[PDB]
C-alpha cells in the first residue's frame, strides 16, 4: 500500500519518531508498511509494532468503554428516548476497533508467525494474536463470539505451551503472557479461579528465578511481576 | 482500580 | 462531504458524544458536518467547534514541537547524518497540521464570520481566526510569513475592538482573546513588551471589575485572570 | 513552563 515506496530502514526510522511524538496512528502505519517488506522482524522491531498497535487500539477501546457505558444507561427503565446516535456511535468506533484488530491478525497471519521459529518470536507473536483475538472477544455480542473467544484461548495456549518449554520463569515475553492469559480467564472466559491460579503459580515460579538475574534483568521481571500481583490484590 | 494488562 | 446525510442535531449529539470519548478528530468532523449545514451556532455549538480544532491541533502541535526538536539537533555541528527522514517526517505532521488549520479558516470564511452579528459570536470567531494564523505562522518559513502574521494580527486587532467596545472587562472572550494576542505579540511578532502590557492592563481592568459579577461567574473570570498571571510571572 | 494559551 501507501507505504510501499519507503525503505524498510526509513520506515522503522520513522515509527521510532512517531513514537517520540506519541503518534501512533502513524506509528503503526510505518510498522505495516515495515512488516509487508516480507523480510522477519528483530526484536526491537517487533516491540515496535506491538507498542504501536496495541497504543492505537487501547485509545479506541478505551473510547469504546465510555460510548457503551452511556448506551447502557440509556437502555435503563426511565431513561428518556434520545434516538439511534448513540449506538451508531458506538457502533461506528467498534467498527473501527474491529478494522484495527483485523488489521494486526491478518499481519500475523500473513506471514509473521508462519516465519518465526524462535521461541522469543514465536511466542510473542502468538501472544499478540490472543491479545487481538481478545479485544475483538471484548465487543462481540453474537454468533461468533464463542469462536472468537476460541481463538484467543488456542494461540495463547500454544503460546504458553511454547514459553514453558523454551524460555525461563522470568522471561519478560513468558510474563506478559501469562498476565494477559490471567486476564483473558478472568473477564473474557468467565474463569475467575482460573485466572488468579494462573497469575499466583506465574508468580511464585517467577520469584524461585530471580536468584540467577543481573540486576538489569531482575527489574525487567519484576516489574511485570508487580502487575501480576495488582491482579492478585484486586482479585482476592 | 482496572486490572492489568501488559502495557507500558 | 460524509455528514452531509446526518441531520445538524444528530452531529451536535455525536460531537458531544465524541467528546466523552475525548475522540477529538471525530468531534471536529461532526462539528465540520454541523457548520455546513448553514444555521448559526449558538453559544455552546461554537464551544464544541473550538474545543475539538482546538485539541485536534493542540496534538498535531506537540508533535510538530518534537520533531523540529530533532532535525534541529540533527543540523548541530558533529551530528551524523542520518538522511531525510526527520525533515520528511517533520513535513508530513506539519501538511497535516495546515491543513487542519485551513480547514478551520475555511469554515470561519464560509460563512461564520460573515453572519456573526452579535459580538460574542463576532469575537469568537475573530479570535478563532487570529489563532488558526498563529498557528500557521508558527511553522511558516518562508516569503508568506509575514502575510501569515499579519493576517493573525489583523483578525485579533478586529477581535480586540469589538470587545473592547461591546463586552466587559470580565467577559472569557475578551479575556482569553487578551491572553492569545499576548501569546501572539510575546513569540510570533517579537514584541514582548507589548505583550506583557497587554496582559497587565488586561489583568488590571478584569480585577476592577469582578465586584459587578455573581459567584459563577467571579470564577470563570479569575480562571483566566490566573492564566494571564501565570504568563506575567514567566515573562517578568 | 510553558506558557498558557487559552486552553482548558
Ligand atoms: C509481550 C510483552 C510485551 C512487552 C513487555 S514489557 O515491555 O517488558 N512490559 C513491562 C510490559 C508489561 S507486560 C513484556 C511482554
Ligand atoms: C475564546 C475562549 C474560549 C474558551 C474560554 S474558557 O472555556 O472560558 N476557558 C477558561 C479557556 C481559557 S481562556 C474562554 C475564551
Ligand atoms: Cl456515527
Ligand atoms: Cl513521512
Ligand atoms: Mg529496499
Ligand atoms: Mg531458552
Ligand atoms: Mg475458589
Ligand atoms: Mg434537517
Ligand atoms: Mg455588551
Ligand atoms: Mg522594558
Amino acid at each position: 500500500g501507501a507505504m510501499g515506496s519507503m525503505e524498510r530502514a526509513s520506515l522503522i526510522q520513522k515509527a521510532k519518531l512517531a513514537e517520540q511524538a506519541e503518534r501512533y496512528e502513524d506509528m503503526a502505519a510505518f510498522m505495516k508498511g515495515a512488516v509487508e517488506k516480507g523480510e522477519e522482524l528483530s526484536n526491537e522491531e517487533r516491540n515496535l509494532l506491538s507498542v504501536a498497535y496495541k497504543n492505537v487500539v487501547g485509545g479506541q477501546r478505551a473510547a469504546w468503554r465510555v460510548l457503551s457505558s452511556i448506551e447502557q444507561k440509556s437502555n435503563e427503565e426511565g431513561s428518556e428516548e434520545k434516538g439511534p446516535e448513540v449506538r451508531e456511535y458506538r457502533e461506528k468506533v467498534e467498527t473501527e476497533l474491529q478494522g484495527v484488530c483485523d488489521t494486526v491478525l491478518g499481519l500475523l497471519d500473513s506471514h509473521l508467525i508462519k516465519e518465526a521459529g524462535d521461541a522469543e518470536s514465536r511466542v510473542f507473536y502468538l501472544k499478540m494474536k490472543g491479545d487481538y483475538y481478545r479485544y475483538l472477544a471484548e465487543v462481540a455480542t453474537g454468533d461468533d463470539k464463542k469462536r472468537i473467544i476460541d481463538s484467543a484461548r488456542s494461540a495463547y495456549q500454544e503460546a504458553m505451551d511454547i514459553s514453558k518449554k523454551e524460555m525461563p520463569p522470568t522471561n519478560p515475553i513468558r510474563l506478559g503472557l501469562a498476565l494477559n492469559f490471567s486476564v483473558f480467564h478472568y473477564e473474557i472466559a468467565n474463569s475467575p479461579e482460573e485466572a488468579i491460579s494462573l497469575a499466583k503459580t506465574t508468580f511464585d515460579e517467577a520469584m524461585a528465578d530471580l536468584h540467577t538475574l543481573s540486576e538489569d534483568s531482575y527489574k525487567d521481571s519484576t516489574l511485570i511481576m508487580q502487575l501480576l500481583r495488582d491482579n492478585l490484590t484486586l482479585w482476592t | 482500580r482496572r486490572r492489568k494488562s501488559c502495557q507500558a
